[PDB]
RNA sequence: ACCGUGAGGGAAAGGUGAAAAGAACCCCGGGAGGGGAGUGAAAUAGAGCCUGAAACCGUGGGCUUACAAGCAGUCACGGCC
RNA sequence: GCGAAUGCCGGCAUGAGUAACGAUAAAGAGGGUGAGAAUCCCUCUCGCCGUAAGCCCAAGGGUUCCUACGCAAUGGUCGUC
RNA sequence: CUCGAUGUCGGCUCGUCGCAUCCUGGGGCUGAAGAAGGUCCCAAGGGUUGGGCUGUUCGCCCAUUAAAGCGGCACGCGAGCUGGGUUCAGAACGUCGUGAGACAGUUCGGUCUCUAUCCGCCACGGGCGCAGGAGGCUUGAGGGGGGCUCUUCCUAGUACGAGAGGACCGGAAGGGACGCACCUCUGGUUUCCCAGCUGUCCCUCCAGGGGCAUAAGCUGGGUAGCCAUGUGCGGAAGGGAUAACCGCUGAAAGCAUCUAAGCGGGAAGCCCGCCCCAAGAUGAGGCCUCCCACGGCGUCAAGCCGGUAAGGACCCGGGAAGACCACCCGGUGGAUGGGCCGGGGGUGUAAGCGCCGCGAGGCGUUGAGCCGACCGGUCCCAAUCGUCCGAGGUCUUGACC
């Protein structure tokens, strides 16, 4: 069992990959977007490489992230509304930054992460 | 790859290709019939006439699944398991044999005339 | 099935709760304006350090 | 008969004939950092590093414990006794050359916490007839009025992950003259890409 | 740095090119000659013929037990740089997919479909 | 009241103040509840609010404490205050 | 005129801020209301039922059902529900 | 003592002393030629297999082996399993009893609870100190770990010999079981990495996808990490003192004896040499470097404040170190994470269009398409900005400048 780990996850991975998409959606919606501290440190990872096809453009890498993120409303909005202005950068296209505040009776400190503009 | 009681063919004048060994004889302490190795064992299965019959002697490992690493990164692995009977003194027993080539055995050495007896497309 | 025996009392609930003890918030100057923060998170103010988005609505 | 090192990885290398492996160390320049020379400091020995982390960032005191007979940046620093230095600065290359034996060691990988499962050998109990505490677990441990307790010292749970240990005898194998590398042959003693280095004893029969 | 280029290097050093063979063909039965010898430096240009099942990756590599019928099903597992071998020809197919390690063949093949694939 | 199927079982809780004069209004607060002002002989007599001690929990001051194995204590002595 | 009866009644500590929150059918986002909302309201992602967690009659319950306010108590916390 | 109670067999799991020593060596002895035996004294170091049947520990049998020892701790172990056993009602027979019911004669089933307080063990940190205040390298009193053993071959077939048979002495090689690390090889997993697949509801009909078919629906494969069945290594020499047992030089026993005198030999055993702990050993700290004596008040002012970033702490970003924790490297004058990028190893030629085929699909562009931990570039993202605490350096005696 444990030790040399890659990729920090917690749930079960169907969940998981629910929500990095779920999210990764609502995010692609607002462009900055408000949960827990992992949440956004992964929902980058993630997010991160799905705008990478976004922009990475064509009849293929859209295929691709719809096989993902399932409706072209979105789909498009990204792929061909921010996708390119990003497009030309170079990774992280996304922020991730800490509020100062917890959630209720727990105290679980939270923050935004959006489109990084 | 090894074994203590245990199955496994042998071809010789074998009254029935099969047996169970007990252990490998080497150094109290066997725990795994080992390749080109040698043990002591009782007969399995059946032997029509033979003069083989159905009781033990001490055998050689040949063949064995998982793991032929020769001494210079040669390798293979036999897909069945078995050896040739040894009548004590060592000293095979038997006219022929039914396996092929390849040292690990005659790395043992000692049973060429194995060596020389079995050694084809078979 | 293994309750203790009794307390060395006082001493015991003390020694103990005590090495516990308890400590108050790490904090700095606002990065911009007013009060404090922690290591980095904007607030409800200086909102940022390059680019608030955020205080009061 | 010392040298002073990170290592690399174990890899294959092929000889005479089969092969087998060694691992890949390196010791860039083990370096006369402090002599502790007896009337100094009676293990006299050979005080050094090997070679050099950012320098931007460089605490003052060593910048000079460094200063007194001067070196550069690195922080990879310790010490052996009883090792006559024949130099102001010395490779591995040469130091240490193949055909020659070995011995070696350093950091140990770190594990974790586990019971008599892991820890020791033996592990643990059984499974079938026995599932209040399934397959194995923990032995016993003592007995009434026998010491009239628990023991004091056998192997138990827990931390055996983060420690330090060592290669008794291995192989030189072979030396890679210029980046200061060695095939060794031996029993990667500690994680690779890590902290490492080589001594040699063995005044003993065979 | 470090290991990637290190090691490569050393390696690189006496592995050298596996012979130039590149010659590895999906599980082609084809067949070879390793120097394996013995008894009296009695190196024979020895050859098995095989179908191919896979192999070892990196520097040190295996062109995999190409399983053979001798008296009963035996498998030749090859180191692949190593100088063991002199002689590698390609006899049979490098056809048919699913990506080695289908023993499908001594598993239970039926010379038959076994051909079939 | 409450437990029990029915039979049946079968507690707790008395004492704010002389008399209500028992809490305007201002001050933090979502409130509560807390600070003032007036009651008043007292309110450390304030709504469970007489007298309200023991247990146990708190805040502050003196002495005290990290080479130490003693239910307790306690006889002597020295250092503190 | 009482340590003492594993005594009787009523306080009060002790484990202990560890055990535990009632089913391994998952959540996450956005806006909203608010004194405060992981834990209320609308809305957009996603999981679990579905032959049942679905409808219905009857039994037994007996308030409650709604609408408006309200939470100090009660939900094994939260809570403007 | 124990009954307001001490859970008794057997077996696991983990053992720990003992020696009347089984195997290991050292030994004087022989009815010792060699060899191999048997006979006692010394020495517990290590070692002290697998099955079978029986609830049996015992024991008999199978096959080995150097051997496969006896026995101490409530015949060690239920707050650690197990519970066949014996030791609750049944019903059973055999057996008794006029029977009730019985038999330590059998036989078939028959509800081991356990959220640690002490002391104790194994580990991990917060203290406060080893009288300047600091970062890093050490030497260990002494504490712990391993100390086994078999087989082949040379000198040797000589020493012995009638012959069959085989020595010290000493030197090689291989293995057994065990301990310590570690993945390259071999190998196992790999919960998402790749590929095929059935059924079904949705996307938008098609194909081209999506969840659910466990917490992956089903398969065939799969790094890296963790990991054997896989790989290196070890159990040493060797030094000093000793056991039995042997001698030496020698009287007291005006010859003689290892003997009180003084000398030497001498076991895998003992001390050391091998590894791994460690001055909270307050009875070290040894050494390297470096900060320098601030301010304000009754003084043996070892008391109150800003003080040096001399340093380090916090928080942030990371780490095969890791419950926490501390450990460790970094924080934008930096590659630390993730993103991207190239590169290793993955799946096994994609999505589309093109081509033969009623068709099912086949073939081509595709050995492509997608790729989680692997080697490494690159500030594209996020390590901003800041805070605190942290010497002034006791008294006394001796020594030098």
């Amino acid at each position: 069992r444990h030790l040399k780990s890659g990729r920090k996850l917690n749930r079960h991975s169907s969940h998981r990959l629910a929500l990095y998409r779920n999210q990764a959606k609502s995010l692609l919606t607002h462009g900055r977007i408000t949960t827990t501290v992992p949440k956004a440190k992964e929902l980058r990872g993630f997010v991160d490489h799905l705008i990478h096809l976004a922009k990475r453009g064509d009849l293929h890498a859209r295929r691709l992230v719809l096989r993902d993120l399932q409706d072209v409303k979105l789909v498009r909005k990204l792929f061909d509304e921010i996708a390119p202005r990003y497009r030309d950068r170079q990774g992280g296209y996304t922020r991730v930054l800490k509020l100062a505040e917890r959630r209720r009776g727990d105290g679980a400190p939270l923050a935004l992460v959006e489109l990084v503009e | 790859m090894i074994q203590p009681q245990t199955y496994l063919e042998v071809a010789d004048n074998t009254g029935a290709r099969k047996i169970m060994c007990i252990r490998v004889l080497k150094g109290s302490n066997a725990k795994y019939a080992t390749v080109g190795d040698v043990i002591v064992a009782s007969v399995k299965e059946a032997i029509p006439r033979g003069a083989v019959k159905e009781g033990d002697v001490v055998k050689a490992v040949v063949v064995r699944t998982k793991k032929e690493v020769k001494r210079p990164d040669g390798s293979a692995i036999r897909f069945d398991d078995n050896a040739a009977v040894i009548i004590n003194n060592q000293l095979e027993p038997r006219g022929t044999r039914v396996f092929g080539p390849v040292a690990r055995e005659l790395r043992e050495k000692g049973f060429m005339k194995i060596v020389s007896l079995a050694p084809e497309v078979l | 099935h293994p309750v203790p025996k009794k307390k060395t009392s006082k001493a015991r609930r003390d020694a103990r709760r005590s090495h516990h003890a308890l400590t108050p918030p790490t904090l700095v100057p606002c990065p911009e304006c007013k009060a404090m923060k922690p290591p980095h998170t904007v607030c409800p103010e200086c909102g940022y350090y390059a680019g608030r988005k955020v205080l009061e609505v | 008969m010392k040298g002073i090192l990170g290592v690399k990885v174990g890899m294959t290398r092929i000889f005479r004939d089969d092969r087998a492996v060694p691992v890949t160390v390196i010791l860039a320049g083990p370096c006369p950092v402090v002599q502790r020379r007896t009337p100094e400091k009676d293990g006299y020995t050979a005080v050094q590093l090997g070679f050099l982390p950012q320098n931007p960032k460089r605490v003052n005191r060593p910048l000079k414990g460094h200063f007194a007979k001067a070196g550069v940046e690195p922080v990879r620093i310790l010490r052996e006794i009883r090792d006559f230095n024949p130099e102001g600065d010395t490779v591995t290359v040469e130091i240490f050359k193949p055909g020659e034996r070995v011995d070696v060691t350093g950091t140990s990988k770190g594990r974790g916490f586990a019971g008599v499962m892991k820890r020791w050998n033996f592990a643990g109990g059984p499974d079938s007839h026995g599932a209040h505490k399934i397959h194995r677990h923990p032995g016993s441990i003592g007995n009434r009025k026998t010491p009239g307790r628990v023991y004091k010292g056998k192997k138990m749970a827990g931390h055996y992950g983060a420690e330090r240990v060592t290669v008794m005898n291995l192989e030189v194998v072979d030396v890679i003259p210029e980046e200061n590398l060695l095939l060794v042959k031996g029993a990667v003693p500690g994680p690779n890409g890590g902290l490492v280095i080589v001594r040699e004893t063995k005044k003993a029969a065979k | 740095m470090n290991r990637g280029a290190l090691i490569k290097l050393v390696e690189s050093r006496y592995v050298r090119t596996d012979l130039p063979e590149f010659r590895p063909g999906d599980t082609v039965r084809v067949s070879y000659k390793v120097k394996e010898g013995n008894r009296t430096r009695i190196q024979d240009f020895e050859g098995i013929v095989i179908r191919i099942r896979r192999n070892g990756f990196n520097t040190t590599f295996t062109v995999r037990k190409v399983s053979y019928g001798v008296g009963v099903e035996r498998i030749f597992p090859l180191h692949s740089p190593l100088i063991q071998k002199i002689d590698i020809v390609q006899r049979g197919r490098a056809r048919r997919a699913k990506l080695y390690f289908i023993r499908n063949l001594s598993d239970r093949e039926i010379r038959r479909k076994l051909r079939a694939d």
